[PDB]
RNA sequence: GGCGUAAAGCGCACGCAGGCGGUUUGUUAAGUCAGAUGUGAAAUCCCCGGGCUCAACCUGGGAACUGCAUCUGAUACUGGCAAGCUUGAGUCUCGUAGAGGGGGGUAGAAUUCCAGGUGUAGCGGUGAAAUGCGUAGAGAUCUGGAGGAAUACCGGUGGCGAAGGCGGCCCCCUGGACGAAGACUGACGCUCAGGUGCGAAAGCGUGGGGAGCAAACAGGAUUAGAUACCCUGGUAGUCCACGCCGUAAACGAUGUCGACUUGGAGGUUGUGCCCUUGAGGCGUGGCUUCCGGAGCUAACGCGUUAAGUCGACCGCCUGGGGA
């Protein structure tokens, strides 16, 4: 939060001039070597709005859905929410997560059964041929709902990394009602956000100081 | 060529609320400023201010409530092709009420319900809901 | 067109200045002169129309200028129709 | 209510009548507005009652008759008049790019033809053939000459032009556009029925010219037929001068002029700034290509060069045939 530590976490840095948003004119301060310069006099009180919706969030029996599925921010994203007794979607958001949650609960519970009967059921009934199968299964089910399986419904807010590379998750959350929290960059669209932090979403540093703002933030929440 | 500046004016307002705009600036005049009187004391712009000596510029601040726009609708009713005069018994109310029809009286420019309380009729300037 | 000198003395004898290029008396001898040098170039050239519409360009402005002194001052109208020989 | 694709933007432009018109002051009170007076026949329409036993019907009173004229005022807007102003529109200075136009000259490559040398049996053409040319020496090759037409490479969703269009090089005459900094005139403007002008190709008239190509035409093929596609020739024409024609899927199937509305990548042509580092970077105009946001659209798609939001004027459309 400190406009220090962000400027040297690398927040103030944005794609190249070609790449931006329009939309994004009010946060970026201005260009240095044909790259866009987000304004962290726009970021730091954004940031600190969103994180105290946050705590709200937390504080009032609220769930938080961690969205990040780039390289970069994927094991940050998986970190920061498991800090916090919360949720993530780390690797490809399947389309209808949230809109169509009635159909994505039953592979939850499929996941669940399964790593159930391997783990505590051993049903060591393997064939070697269908044993190796339900462990592929399984793993392929865990990296796709690993994060979400203890959520129980839809979640109260999510935060989102590289809003423009998550736009479905975006467009559901709207749908359905649920206030967003995202980083979003020169080059994404804030409309369909709640909260919009501008700020670099691509450099490591800036989203593990990103999440590790909002994992204190829900912490201190769930903590009273 | 440039034969309506008042529809320019209220096409200038037009675009600039649906851009999003905070001000529009254009080339004053008499009839503008006093449309843009009417404009700001009946709510629809926030000020205006008219700038320049030999070429005066004026300049409006538009008005947004919600990151809405306040002027839903502007329109012109009397032009160049095709004057509108009416009387007083026949003065129109825009939006049952809740919008003003700028009428140019022989009082001056005024909103079409001070032109019925003043008992006067005139050239309909335009529609603001 | 005009030579920067054909040009100069018909501003400074049509003109209230050396530098009144802009009134109306120098436009309309300005398109006279080269009207009537344009003249000569069309006799030899009669299947030239696309310097023909530049020339009747011309032709239009002149008459468009004539119009207007005649409307505002229709005494210097007179003296600058006599002094180019117009009227038809 | 519409005109990109459903019917609908004249092929393009100049321009008279007409329509509309930047901005300030004064004046008038024509349009406009307010009040009053006169009139707006009665019946009818409508409202409240009355009489027919009810109703229809009859009828009292009122309202209405949205109109016209006159008189008295108002002066915001439109109009008239007078004087202004510079931002629209033009003039001048200096330069820039360009297949813009008209006239004359010239250059090279190639096709064809004529004459000659070498040389010998094929050449040409096709899916395959044949018509055709060739022992009278073709085709190939080499040399010289004649004539006409068009300008490889440059060359490019490049440039110029109102449109149609414009392509070697040189000279002569000539129009428009743009840019820099100023000076000047001071609404001189936009659109435009009728009118006039320009207007691809084909076609027509007169006089030339005629290499290549090629309607018609002839022959050889193919075919059931083949008045065609294919092949061998070939006249008008294509070319030039001067007239006529006035039409095209003359297209962006998108009239002209002006204002406003997020962006990205290019092209082309000026101009300004900076140890010019560089074929540099950063601004600022003109024209231009592609993608795309809001918006608009039936959709396709258009999208600052709008088919978005408006204003002025014009042309056009009203089911398919007949037409």
């Amino acid at each position: 939060v400190s406009m220090r530590d962000m400027l040297k976490a690398g927040v103030h840095f944005g794609h190249q001039t070609r790449y931006w948003n329009p939309k994004m004119k009010p946060f970026i301060f201005g260009a240095r070597n044909k790259v866009h310069i987000i304004n962290l006099e726009k970021t730091v009180p954004m940031f600190n709005e969103a994180l105290a919706e946050l705590n709200k969030i937390a504080s009032r029996k609220g769930k938080i859905l961690f969205v990040g599925t780039k390289r970069a921010a994927s094991e940050a994203v998986k970190d920061a929410a498991l800090s916090c007794d919360q949720f993530f979607v780390n690797h490809r958001w399947l389309g209808g997560m949230l809109t169509n949650w009635k159909t994505v609960r039953q592979s939850i519970k499929r996941l669940k059964d399964l790593e159930t009967q391997s783990q505590d059921g051993t049903f060591d009934k393997l064939t070697k041929k269908e044993a190796l199968m339900r462990t592929r299964e399984l793993e392929k089910l865990e990296n796709s709902l690993g994060g979400i399986k203890d959520m129980g419904g839809l979640p109260d807010a999510l935060f989102v990394i590289d809003a423009d590379h998550e736009h479905i998750a975006i467009k559901e959350a709207n749908n359905l009602g649920i206030p967003v929290f995202a980083i979003v960059d020169t080059n994404s669209d804030p409309d369909g956000v709640d909260f919009v932090i501008p700020g670099n979403d691509d450099a490591i540093r800036a989203v593990t100081l990103y999440l590790g703002a909002v994992a204190a933030t829900v912490r201190e929440g769930r903590s009273q | 060529s440039m034969q309506d500046p008042i529809a320019d004016m209220l096409t200038r307002i037009r675009n600039g609320q649906a851009a999003n705009k905070a001000a529009v600036t254009m080339p004053s005049s008499k009839l503008k400023v006093a449309i843009a009187n009417v404009l700001k004391e009946e709510g629809f712009i926030e000020d205006f201010k008219v700038e320049g000596d030999t070429k005066p510029e004026l300049e409006l601040t538009l008005k947004y409530f919600q990151g809405k726009a306040v002027v839903e609708s502007i329109q012109r009713v009397s032009r160049p092709g095709l004057r509108i005069y009416k009387r007083k018994d026949e003065l129109p109310k825009v939006m049952a009420g809740l919008g003003i029809a700028v009428v140019s009286t022989s009082k001056g420019v005024m909103t079409d319900r001070a032109a019925r309380q003043a008992g006067l009729g005139g050239e309909i300037i335009c529609y603001v809901a | 067109s005009l030579s920067t000198e054909a040009t100069a003395k018909i501003v400074s004898e049509f003109g209230r200045d050396a530098n009144d290029t802009g009134s109306t008396e120098v436009q309309v001898a300005l398109l006279t002169a080269q009207i009537n040098h344009l003249q000569g170039h069309f006799a030899e050239h009669k299947k030239d129309h696309h310097s023909r519409r530049g020339l009747l360009r011309m032709v239009s402005q002149r008459r468009k200028l004539l119009d207007y002194l005649k409307r505002k001052d229709v005494a210097r109208y007179t003296q600058l129709i006599e002094r180019l020989g117009l009227r038809r």
